[PDB]
Formats: C-alpha cells, structure tokens, sequence
C-alpha cells in the first residue's frame, strides 16, 4: 500500500527567536525558526517584512549567531535532530543559504548504551565569538573553535562526567571573561516533587575555564546545594557580569566576587530550600517555563507561563554589585516560546501556542509601557480539526459539481486559544453578473479619490464602453473607438488622461471625447502595448517597438499629448515580446526611474533604462528558466515586471513560457544594473490575451492575478511573503481586471469561459496575507474539541478555562473535601472547568443560552458528531454530538466517568435559530475515555472496557462489550470494523457482528506505541490504518489475514511509513478529484498535510525521482531528505516525500531534462506525475 | 482501604500533550497536596525518572490462608495482579483497589515462575519440581506438561513467543517450541540449581545464571545450544539475571549484597556495580518506561531504586517487607511497583505525593 505525502499548509508555530547581521555587517535584522521553517525579518518605521525564508529537511533543535574571522556576514549555528549540528550563512550571489559546515556527532559510544535520548542538542555562542558548544545526549559539550584557510578550528568532545556533572538543566557562556567561560546548571542527585521531603538543594551551578589551544577546561568556580527547582540560567552582560538563575519559586543572583544572593518569589520556597532566601514583597509568581531577555545592562524583561510581562531591574553599587531586585508587572501577552530584543524600544515575542507579537516598549525607579505593534498568524498548535460547509457562497457557484468546504481548527492553548476557519481557495463575492457574447479582453479606466469611470471591452470587430457609476451604462456616444478592436486601454499624467491602443495606432482623450490621436504604421498591426506613465510602448506582430511619451506643456498649464520618440534598441535578434517598469523602490539602480523587459527570438533576455535606451542587463538563455538570472556583458508568450508590498518594495518578474509560469523575486547584487532574480517555488498549472494582470489596492492588498486553466492570486502585503491563493471555483478565467465602484467598494471583475463578466468583491473577515485565507476567532480559552453538526450547520466547541484550585477531594471512608488553607504569597493550582458551546459559521459567534456547563472536576476526554439509528430519517440514521467526560479527583480518588448526548434542535428565532438539547447524561461506572459510532450505535470505551450502546428515545441500552487494553484513547470505525489506540500499547481492530451482538478482536499489534491519534488509508479495494505516534512519524498497518506473517491473522501489518517531522492529531478524509480518499490531517506545529494513496507504478517511477533528487541537488544545512523521513524519533518506506518531489519543479528545463536522462524516463512523464497528485488534492 | 487510580493522570498528559513539545514545556509540579491533577504518568516526564522511586506504601495484600509469595505478575493490561504463592495457588487482586478478586489452585507444588508472553494471549507459570502450564487470557488452562523433573525455577519467552527457555534445579537450561510441548534443545554447561533465566528481546541468546562459583553466568544460543560465553560477576549464587529492553545491558542480583550492570557487546569489565545493602539481593525489576532506573529487593526485607548513571543508591525502604523478597513487579504504567516477599503478604507502592512530609 503506497502513497505520497504533500504539505498544503506550512507550520505556523515559532520556537527561536533571534537578532543577527544576516544579510550584512550594516543592517541588523530578526531570525526566527520554527520546526522545519526559518525566517529573516526586516523592521518598517510598524511592520515586519519577510526578507527571506528557508526550510530544512529537518527540525531545529537551537539556534545561535556568531561573527567569524572574514567578517562579511554572521554565521548561523542550526542543531538538528540526534547530534546534528550545521553552520550556514546567506550567500548574496543566489539569494539563498549557504552550507559552511555540517557536522554529525552520532556515535553510539556518545550515548553510553542508551537508545532513546530525552537531550536536545543545546547550542550556546560565546559572547566575544572565539568558540561555541553545543550539549548532546546531556553528556558530551562538544566544543567547536573559531580562528582569531577555513574559519573553523577542529572541533573536541568534553566528557562532563570527569564533579559528578549529571543532568544539566542549563548551559551558557559568560561575558567578561579572558577564555571562554561556560556556566553549567545540573544537579546530580535528581529529585521529583513528590520526594522533596527526601531530596531538595540538589541543584549546582560550575563554571568552566575553556582554554581552546591546549583543550584544558579547570572550575574557575562552584556551587552546590542550589535549589531543586533550579529552570534555566542567565549571563548578564557587562559591566554587572553576573548570573541570574531562575527557579520555580526563587530568583539567583550569582557571581565570583560576591557571595550568592537569593530571593523568594512566592511562599512555597518554605520548607523546600535550605538556601537563604530573602523575600521580594511585591512580587508573586513563578519563573518555571518562563523567558527573559535582556533589554539593557541593568533590566531584563520577562514573559512568565501566563503570559504576564514583568521587568526586572538590578540594584548595584559603585563597583556594580547587585543589592536587591525589583520587578514591576508591566503587561501581559502572548504565551511566549521565544523572546529577543531588536532596535532600542523594541522586543519581540516569539509563540507557537498564539500569534507571535511585535512590542513596542517606552519607559514611563523606571517603569516601561509595553504596545502591541505587529502580529504574526500562527494556527497552532492544531488540537482537532473539522471540516463543513461555509455559511455564505454566492449564487452563482451554488450546485456546483464539486462541494465547497471549509476547515475549523481548534488552534492556541489558554489566553491564546482560538478557532481557526481555513480556506484554501479564493471565493469570488459576485455582486453581479452581466452576460455580453463576443467580448475577450477587456480593461478599467479610472476617469477624471481614485474610482474607475469606464470599462472598455474589446471584440474582433468592435469595442464596448461602460460608464461607471451607480449603474454601469453602455456609452455609444462617446469620441472612444467604438469601431474596430481595442488592443490596450490605460491611464497616463496621473490618471488625469487616458489611452486607448487599436491595430490602427494610439489614441490619448480625457474623459469621453478625445484631444489626440496618432497613426502608428510601421508594417505591421500593433500586437502589444505596455504603459509606464508617462512612457507608453507599443510593438507589431513584426517586432517593431515604438515609445511615446507624455509631455506637459512649456507654459504649466498641464496640457499633454504623446510626443514620439523613436528607439535606437535596433538589434539583429527579433523581439517577441516587452513590457515596462516604473521603479519608486531603490532596487534597480546602475527616485522613480523608468526601465523596459524584453524578449528576443535568440532565447536572451535585456533591460533598457528610459529614455535614453540604454542596455543594463542580460541574460542569455532566459526562456530554459533558470534558477538565478544572472547578467551577462520553448516560447515566451508574455512577461511582466511589478513591484509590491508597502510602497513598491519588492520587484517580481512573472514569465510565461509554454504552458509553464515562472516568477522571479528581485534582490540586490554589486554601469550594470545591480539587481538579481530568483526564481521562486510554486504549484500553479498552465497546462490544459494578457494572462498577468496587475492590481492595486483590490481589498487593501495589491498583487497580481494570474489567469488561465487554474486562476491564481497572487498577494504581497507590507510584509515580503508571496502568497499564492487559488481560485477555481469558477472555471479558467481568461480577462480580468480591478474595479473599484460604489457598489463594488474595492473589488474586481472577471471574465469565464462561458461569456459571463462576474462584477465581485472579496470576502470580507478573511485575512488573505497567509499561507491560507484564514478567519480568527479568539476564544480567550483552550479549545479541546470541534464537531459539526451536519442538520443545523453548526459546530459544537468544548473548551476550559482555568480557576484558582480550593478544595482537595481525600476519599474515593466518603467523599470529603479539605479546604486549601494557605497565606497571601501562596500560588493556587490550576482548576479547569470545561464547558460546551454552540458557534455559528454565518456571524462566527456563540449561540446565546446554547452552553452546557459541566461539573467540577470533570474533565470532556472526547467529543465527535455521531450518526446514531432512528427512525425519523429516510436513512435511517442521524446526527447528535456525543461527549465523553471523565471527574479525575485526583490519584486516590476513583475516576467515574459520564457520557453526554446531545442534539442542536431549530427554535423558532438570527442566532436563536437553533439550541442545545440534552438527550441524554448519565454518570458512567468507569471513566469515558473515547467514543465513536457504528452501524447507528454508541461505541464508548469505559475504563478498560469497550461498551456498545443502541440509543431508543433517551436512554442508552447495553448491547456489546469487550475487554480492552491500558487506557484507549482514541477510537474510529469503518463500517462493521472498529480500530481502537491504546495510551501505550498501539492499534487494536475489532469487530462487531449485529447478529451475534459481541464484540470480536479481529487483531492488533502487539509492539509498544504511543499512538497520538487513528484514521484510514482508503485506497481502491484496499484498507488501511494510519497511525500517529510520539516520534512524530506516520505508518500505516493493514490487516492481511493470508499474509502469514501474522502468526494466525492475529498480528497487524505494518505496511507503510513516514517521518513527517510533527505531531498530529486530528486527521479527516475527502473523496479524490476512483473511489479513493485523501488522508488530510493537521499538525501540532500548525501545519496541514496529507497522504495521498497511489498506484505501485507510478510509486517506483517517483521513488527513482526521489533517489535522484535526493542525491543529486544541494540541500539547505547540508541535510538530506532520505535520512530525514526514515522511521523513529523495520522501516518499510512506501511514502514519497512530495515536499522533496517539488523541487523538480523549481529545476530548469535543461536541469529535469537531464535528470529525466539520468532517471530513465521522460519530463512530460515526471510531469503528468506531479501535476496529477497535485490536481488531486485541490480541495477547500 | 486505600487506591490510587492513573486514569486522570493520563488525562492530564493527553492534555498536555497537544500544547507541550517535550518536557521542557511541562509547567512544574509544585511540592504542595493542593496539585493533585497535576501529575502524570512516567511517560509525561522522561528526563526525571525518579517521578517513578516508588517508596510510599499503599496496601498489603495477604491471602485468606497465608503462604510465602515466590512470584507477582501483573497482566498484560494492569488489570489483575496474579500472586503465585507455595499453595500452588495463583491469587488475582484488584489492579486499581488492591482488593481480593479471585484465588485458584493452579498447582500442586509452590509456582516459582510466572511470565507473561510479548503478545498478550499466553501466560506461562511453572512450579517446584513440577511442569510447564499455559494459560489463557482468562486464566483457563489449556495445556500442563512435564518440563523438568526437579525444581524450575524462571522461565522467559523469545521476542516473537514461539519458543521459550526454562532454568531448572538440575542445572540445565532447557528450550522449547511453543506451539507444540516439544523440547527443542537442551543446556547443561552449568554446576547445580539454575536459579535465573533471561531470553534476549531482539538478538537470538538467552542468559542464565545458577548456584555454581565456577561458572555463575551462562550465555547461550537458543538455535544451536552453544555456550557463548561465561561470565564471573559474583562469587555466591547469581539470583536474578534481567536484560533491559534496549538490549545493550545485562543487569545481575545475587546473594553476594550485590547488583551488577554489564555491557552485553564488551563483557571485560563491568560496567557497573550497585552497591546497597544490608544482606543479599534476590529480586530486580527493570522499570517500564524509564530506560535506567530499576528497583531490587534483598533477603533482608529491604527494597532500593536504581539509575544506571549513578553510583550511588537513588531511594528505596528498609523494612518493606518482614522476609526476603521474592518477586517485584512493575504496573504496565510503571506508577506501581507490586513486591512479593516471603512473610506471606504482597504489598503494592506508588510515587510520593506533592507535599508528603
């Protein structure tokens, strides 16, 4: 059983944050990662633009910078997974990242007999760059040095346990130190919580001398008898010099000069430290899982586990010597993952459980207000997923073939949990439809702030104009070219004038009558035309190009007319095709400055600067697509050279060539002009007169449109992110153009192929500077579970929020509750108390009195739509939303469980449409653990059982039950099968017959797991079982009773495997573009993947690509995709990578002709391969 | 009258696994009582194995007749908690209360060895100069054979559990296919009273170890019958022989008051010696999640905690038991840790709560 894995949405949830000269030693910018995503982000003076990105064959594990010897850019050090370590740094001659160096350290001696490592690779860079060190498996610090020919020293292993060094909680090198000083946090005798009274000031802190030349690492200094709950440690910077340890109750200070000083932050250091600690009065918190950075010499800022905000200021002496501390609770954000300063007044807080922030902090012994100055979207972690119909869709789209979803995620944790709403495609909001037979191109003209005044509609004998207004009116009277086809129609001086190109010449009016025209004759019919105002270029069918120019009158009154100015661009090589550039950037230098792109018949490629003509780039082989354009000294059907984001910012080159779309991201580099492309990775598919189309300020975004047999958007916004959104809900779009109207506020029209002009806006509420158009709905509380309920179109969300803990529950004697007694500086526990909402997709809001509380203690352990028997339905079943709950009292209390049934009934009202109606609650002998259906009824596992339940009127009757394994937390079922997950002890497939009313162990697979989550691979006349685990990989089993490798069928298969690289959770199928089933699933990362089942053949012919792929082309960090998606952290494969089977895409004609060479086989073979799984997936 | 239930700590884990990477993102276990449904299981915390030093008593379990317990074994699952007593009499409590459930006389003659097959369908017990009995899920039996004519003392399944090796008291390792009640092969390189047995979980050689001073620890080929090797790591009887999970280590118990670690690629040197004690040692249980930590029980009614990357003893209690301990068996979760001792009673321990003085 094969299949292909493809990522339709990137994680979304940051880790590292970080502040580095990536690009140069004169601009400083942020570097942030997150899994298998990096990020290099400028700052606007309030905005983050994307100035590069990049993605690994692999997780991050840290991250660090340095300044090497030769000094033209940092170094970035990546660690990986295992003992995997890659420095790397920006290479500005192909826009990309370089691999200085890369670096394995697996060895099984490293880790002294043990097979499963709970280290990750911790990068530490000393401050004044001579060497950096990096912990693996807690036990070896290799220790890389950095020359003061390669700029790397050879690097060597310090065994730690040479003293007793065991399990370092943190490591970090110090400042104001003549030889490398690391500091070490650990603690050798490990202690718990629960053995405090036992154990406790096991921690440690050592400081190493590292001396790099003879390789001799003496203790400067120590300390012992630390408290247990030491977290992690701090270097101060000059002048102070000192460290700061943060403990779960407590605050160090620690330095060789003066003795420790320790502060209490809450009252439960008492009885748990013997350390001295001093007690800070207005304080009251906790560090554990907190981060902090410094924002001055003297304070440092601090996101706690709550989100709080506080800032910690040190008070010194002359001579720099910290007296006391002082906090001041400053704001409160997001749960912080990573947290960096940038520019003075600005931090940023980097998240995967929210949308990371941008801060500005101002101050006003000195207090500091923090302001929220940009957002980045994240949908993670992704707890579950549903997937529905949205409530809104025009018209015109409705019985449309294929059915239109939509996805709802439960995304966040805490203060940061939200639903997000996920919609891959573009959905066009018709305001209306105008059917007009013979039109085929078609253009808006904004007429005499800026609303446009006339659609002008081209035919191949005549041409159309349409006043806009309150109504659109056809305009026969008008001085325009109503006889003959209009090849162009644009603004000129501002859009103060107006043109219109025919085959017969060119044509300048203001309004509707016209104040010149000029006859182009130069042997053959204009074909194109391109307007950069207030130049204007024309070219025939022959290659003949023509300029023209606007020029104001010499009195200043600002009258204008084309004035002719012939180019001396004569050359031997035909041109094909041209467009112009008007540059308000910087980018393109040798301030708005006037370039024209040009196509020749001999395949090379030049840019000319205006007026003067002049050649300042070249490129020889332009139409083979070549990964960077470089400048020097198949079909080109069109070209266009736009510039987007804030105020012009980044130049893009879209190309295309036979039935292929090529774009090109400028960037600088270095009489020439100083400016590279590079080509940038998509999926969009020409294969099946202007195809680009440019647009400003459609919706407040500006981009192009790309048309053709898959229509496409494509958007950059303030921040340097490329967005491709499809849009194919209406088929190819050959014309379009933008439209702003004051009944189409901001919005666009567009042209199918059935002769119909679609008058639409976009859909307001989603944000479309994502990877996908996203709505957000911030819950303000952790979002556990989503269903959808299919009768009413409602989703029903159980989510908890947090209370201070008072009362102990002691016996399963009787029940009896002690009343938590404590003092002011106590830090209560968390409480959750669950509830159950109704949400409406039509307003995105709750169902006023639709909430069902549950009781206290009880904890919802699943909630899914159910189809359960009744007679009420022509077939036979319907929905209901089932819950499982569990009261855990703790250990020493008997954990009962209550299952709850309900049903969203319609009520006679907006939102009141519908409400809750409990059907059924009853407490259940044994712990609800999971639930699903089969054939119309309850399947519920209780304890360690798994009961069957038939619902008749509003009680659950018991029919089937069977005993099960550990703890099931998962179960789904195909029709008369059910495949339940243990906690521990992996898949188990059942079966249930209806006339024997048992349940039946079909098989299982005896090998330990810790599965995460279950679902189906649904092949054609093949079924299989694909399972998540805690190493974040995918396999699926099958249940091949003549197999014999079963020992009597008993034993599941393991018939397929992936290491994904992430956590999932929730998976969810969809029907193929047969009878196959695409394997969508959502990530904790806030990713969406899928698997998609595929035939043998066509799986050998992509193997032997992946092989090739894999071993011919250079990989970001040096890393390679085959050791990437191997199994753990046995393996049967079967699962091609998809991501890796892109770049093949991204390869030049000449590169995939060759590798097809290499391969055996034929591009357009490879091609029809990838472009058909890509055609598959197409869904939301 | 007391329990302890992990139901909700494995809700709390589940809970957090969708918003917590690893450990590092788990918010910390305050050492107060009022953090009750803050805790986890084993598995929610794999950089801190001492979560799983199991040195708080619960319950005693004593039969209505009372005999000295030589084997624990909790089922497959955790359901039931089997004591195979000198009664010859298997005794099912209650994995979650600690109450007697049921009591069978499974044997004529004290059942020394009780193993429970990879895959969860067999359980195989043996008893004092008696036979080989499988069962069931459902504790029926469905086969007793005559295995050997003198004491069997330990028995262990091979990783796919078609064949099983048996240490008896006349010195000799003996092998067979499981399907059948045939013996394949025959080990007789060995003195007197093979007193402890252990089949490798992935590599084909099994590891014993017997009252002999000459040749204290045997390893062998199941397929063949060679002996591989001879190890020396004591000079009294080797009592218990246990080969951890990630099949790199050898982890011995015998009556010279000490524990011994070897790696089972070099075995030179010794990798490791535990010593702690007050007499001999005569029970080890490898822990089920934490890869390093281990518990034993002595002749002296002690039982300690081990990590194999320290030297010193990580916890345990003096006076668990009033004779010496027999069996120690770790719940499938690995929150309980069962110990079956010779004063005729089996208790049950579990992790110290937050706050306990």
């Amino acid at each position: 059983m094969y299949a292909v894995y493809k990522q339709a949405h990137p994680p979304t949830g940051l880790e590292f944050s970080m502040y580095c000269n990536f690009f140069n030693n004169s601009e400083r910018n942020l570097v942030v990662a997150g899994t298998s995503q990096l990020y290099v982000y400028r700052l606007n003076r309030e905005k983050l633009e994307l100035a590069a990105s990049f993605s690994f064959f692999g997780n991050v594990m840290s991250m660090a910078s340095v300044q090497l010897a030769g000094a033209k850019r940092d170094a970035l050090l990546l660690s990986f997974k295992d003992a995997k370590l890659s420095v790397v740094e920006y290479d500005p001659g192909t826009h990309d990242l370089k691999t200085l160096s890369l670096h394995y350290f697996e060895e099984p001696e490293l880790r002294d007999g043990f097979v499963q490592n709970v280290h990750t690779p911790r990068v530490r860079v000393d401050p004044d760059g001579r060497c950096a060190a990096m912990l693996v498996y807690g036990t070896r610090l290799v220790v890389l040095p950095f020359r003061r020919r390669s700029s790397f020293l050879p690097s060597y292993i310090i065994d730690v346990r040479a003293e007793k060094l065991l399990n370092i909680i943190d490591l970090q090198f110090l400042h104001g130190y003549y030889e490398p000083t690391l500091l070490i946090l650990f603690e050798p005798n490990q202690t718990w919580p629960g053995r405090v009274a036992v154990r406790q000031d096991t921690c440690s802190i050592v400081a190493i001398s590292l001396n790099i030349t003879q390789k001799v690492h003496p203790v400067i200094w120590s300390l012992t008898s630390l408290p247990f709950d030491c977290t992690q440690a701090l270097a101060v910077p000059k002048p102070i010099g000192g460290v700061v340890v943060f403990a779960v109750n407590s605050l160090l200070y620690l330095n060789q000069s003066v003795p420790p000083y320790g502060v209490a932050l809450n009252s439960l250091t008492t009885g748990t430290t013997a350390f001295p600690l001093r007690t800070q009065e207005g304080v009251r918190i906790t560090l554990d899982c907190a981060q902090a950075t410094f924002i001055s010499y003297d304070k440092m800022v601090i996101s706690l586990k709550g989100g709080e905000i506080y800032v910690l200021t040190l008070i010194t002496d002359g001579m720099r010597s910290v007296r006391a501390f002082h906090f001041d609770k400053a704001a409160a954000s997001v749960l912080t993952t990573s947290m960096v300063t940038m520019e003075p007044g600005y931090l940023f807080l980097g998240s995967r459980l929210g949308n990371s922030l941008l801060l500005k902090y101002t101050e006003k012994l000195a207090t500091y207000s923090f302001e929220v100055c940009d957002s980045i979207l994240n949908i993670g972690p992704c707890a579950n997923a549903a997937v529905g119909e949205p409530a809104f869709l025009s018209e015109e789209f409705q019985n449309s073939p294929e059915p239109d979803l939509e996805i709802v995620v439960c995304s966040g944790h805490g203060k940061n949990g939200a639903l997000s709403v996920l919609q891959k495609s573009i959905r066009p909001q018709v305001v209306t439809t105008f059917e007009l037979p013979g039109c085929y191109d078609m253009w808006t003209v904004i007429a005499p702030g800026r609303r446009h005044g006339f659609l002008i509609l081209s035919r191949e004998d005549s041409t159309m104009i349409l006043q806009t207004g309150q109504e659109i009116m056809e305009l026969d009277t008008s001085g325009f070219a109503t006889q003959g086809p209009t090849v162009f129609a644009g603004n000129i001086g501002d859009n103060r004038y107006i043109v219109q190109v025919s085959p017969l010449g060119i044509r300048l009016l203001e309004g509707v009558n016209q104040l010149h025209f000029i006859p182009v004759d130069l042997g053959a019919p204009i074909v194109q035309c391109a307007v950069a105002d207030p130049y204007v270029v024309i070219m025939s069918a022959e290659g003949h190009v023509t300029m023209f120019l606007l020029k104001s009158d010499s009195y200043g009154g600002r009258h204008h007319r084309l004035a002719l100015h012939k180019p001396p661009l004569h050359h031997q090589s035909k041109v094909i095709t041209l467009c112009l550039y008007r540059d308000l950037s910087g980018m393109f230098t040798t301030e708005p400055t006037h370039w024209c792109l040009l196509v020749r018949e001999n395949g090379t490629m030049e840019i000319y600067q205006l007026p003067d003509w002049r050649l300042v780039f070249l490129v020889k082989n332009f139409p083979v697509g070549q990964r960077v354009l470089v400048d020097s000294s198949p079909l080109v059907k069109e070209v266009l050279l736009v510039a987007l984001g804030s105020r012009q910012s980044r130049p893009y080159l879209l190309v295309h060539v036979d039935q292929e779309l090529l774009i090109y991201e400028a960037f600088p580099h270095d009489g020439n002009l100083k400016v590279r492309f590079k080509k940038v990775p998509h999926n969009i598919n020409f294969r099946e007169v202007a195809r680009f189309r440019y647009f400003e300020d459609i919706y407040g975004y500006s981009g192009v449109f790309i048309c053709g047999p898959s229509p496409h958007w494509l958007l950059v916004t303030g921040r340097g992110a490329l967005r491709l959104h499809p849009m194919a809900i209406d088929g190819p779009v050959d014309s379009f153009a933008p439209f702003h109207n004051v009944n189409c506020p901001r919005g666009f029209l567009y042209f199918n192929r059935q002769g119909e002009l679609r008058i639409s806006v976009l859909p307001a509420y989603l944000s479309y500077d994502a990877p996908w158009p996203v709505r957000k709905i911030p819950l303000r509380c952790t979002a556990h579970y989503v269903a959808y309920h299919v009768e009413s179109k409602v989703y029903a969300v159980a989510t908890s929020t947090n209370t201070p803990c008072a009362r102990i529950p002691r016996m399963t004697e009787e029940k009896e509750f002690e009343t938590i007694e404590r003092d002011e500086r106590y830090i209560h526990p968390q409480q959750e108390a669950f509830s159950i909402q109704l949400i409406s997709p039509v307003s995105w809001e709750a169902i006023p009195n639709a909430r069902i509380e549950l009781q206290e203690w009880e904890h919802v352990t699943c909630m899914k739509t159910v189809s359960l028997r009744s007679e009420e339905t022509v077939s036979g079943l319907k929905g209901y939303v089932a819950a499982g709950t569990c009261l855990m009292q703790g250990e020493e209390v008997t954990c009962r469980g209550r299952i709850l049934i309900m049903d969203v009934i319609e009520v006679v009202p907006p939102l009141t449409k519908n409400k809750f109606k409990v059907l059924y609650e009853k407490e259940q002998k044994g712990p609800v653990t999971a639930l699903c259906h089969c054939n119309g009824h309850l399947v519920s596992a209780i304890g360690q059982k798994i009961f069957l339940w038939s619902l008749r009127a509003s009680e659950l009757t018991g029919m089937a039950f069977i005993d099960t394994q550990l703890y099931i937390h998962q179960m789904i079922s195909v029709k008369n099968f059910i495949l339940a997950a243990d906690v521990m002890k992996s898949i188990s497939l059942l079966r249930y017959q209806e006339e024997s009313k048992t349940l039946s162990l079909v098989s299982r697979d005896a090998k330990p797991l810790e599965v995460y989550s279950v679902d189906f691979m649904v092949d054609n006349a093949q079924l299989g079982f694909l399972v998540s685990d805690r190493d974040r990989n995918l396999m699926v089993y099958m249940y091949l009773p003549e197999a014999k490798e079963s020992f009597g069928g008993m034993r599941l298969l393991r018939r397929a495997d992936f290491h994904v690289g992430a956590h999932v959770n929730t998976f969810w199928r969809t029907p193929c573009r047969e009878n196959k089933h695409i394997t969508w699933f959502a990530t904790l990362d806030g990713g969406i993947g899928l698997l998609l089942p595929m035939q043998e053949k066509t799986y050998r012919r992509l193997l032997m690509l992946q092989n090739a792929l894999t071993t011919m082309l250079p990989h970001h960090a040096g890393l390679n995709p085959r050791a990437f998606r191997m199994l753990h952290v046995n393996a049967v494969r079967n699962v091609l990578d998809g991501e890796l089977l892109n770049r093949y895409l991204y390869l030049s004609t000449m590169e995939r002709s060759e590798l097809a060479k290499k391969i055996g086989t034929t591009p357009d073979i490879i091609l029809d391969d990838l472009l058909e799984t890509d055609r598959v997936t197409a869904h939301f | 009258r007391k329990t302890i239930d992990y139901n909700p700590s494995v809700i709390k884990y589940l809970e957090n696994r969708i918003w917590q990477r690893d450990q590092r993102d788990m918010r910390a276990i305050q050492p107060d009582a009022g953090y009750y449904n803050d805790l986890v299981p084993p598995i929610g915390m794999l950089n801190n194995p001492m979560n799983a030093v199991t040195t708080k008593f619960v319950r005693t379990s004593t039969n209505k007749v009372k005999c000295p317990v030589f084997v624990v074994r909790w089922t497959p699952e955790g359901r039931r908690l089997v004591t195979g007593a000198s009664s010859g009499e298997f005794t099912l409590w209650n994995g979650l209360t600690f109450n007697f459930e049921t009591i069978l006389q499974a044997h004529d003659s004290p059942v020394r060895a009780m193993t429970w097959s990879h895959n969860d369908m067999w359980m195989l017990t043996a008893d004092h100069g008696g036979y080989v009995k499988y069962w069931q899920s459902n504790m029926n039996n469905v086969k007793m054979f005559q295995a050997h004519k003198e004491a069997i003392r330990e028995a262990s399944f091979s990783p796919t559990d078609n064949k099983f090796a048996t240490c008896s008291d006349d010195g000799t390792v003996r092998i067979w296919d499981f399907l059948r009640c045939h013996e394949e092969r025959i080990l007789r390189g060995h003195g007197a009273d093979v007193k402890c047995v252990d089949w490798h979980p992935t590599k084909g050689l099994v590891v014993s170890g017997s009252k002999d001073s000459q040749q204290p620890i045997k390893f062998w080929d199941p397929k063949t019958g060679q002996s591989l090797a001879t190890l020396h790591a004591h000079k009294n009887t080797v009592m218990e022989v246990k080969l951890n999970l990630n099949g790199n280590w050898l982890l011995t118990a015998s009556r010279d008051h000490l524990c011994k670690l070897f790696d089972i690629r070099n075995l030179k040197e010794e990798l490791q010696v535990f010593r702690g004690h007050k007499k001999e040692a005569t029970a080890v249980a490898w822990h089920p999640v934490h890869e390093g930590l281990f518990a034993s029980g002595g002749s002296d009614g002690s039982l300690l905690f081990w990590h194999v990357g320290v030297e010193k003893e990580v916890g345990g209690m003096e006076m668990a038991h009033e004779g010496m301990i027999w069996s120690l068996a770790w719940h499938p979760l690995g929150h309980i840790l069962c110990s079956g001792s010779n004063d005729h009673t089996s208790k049950f321990w579990t992790r110290n709560r937050p706050g306990d003085k």
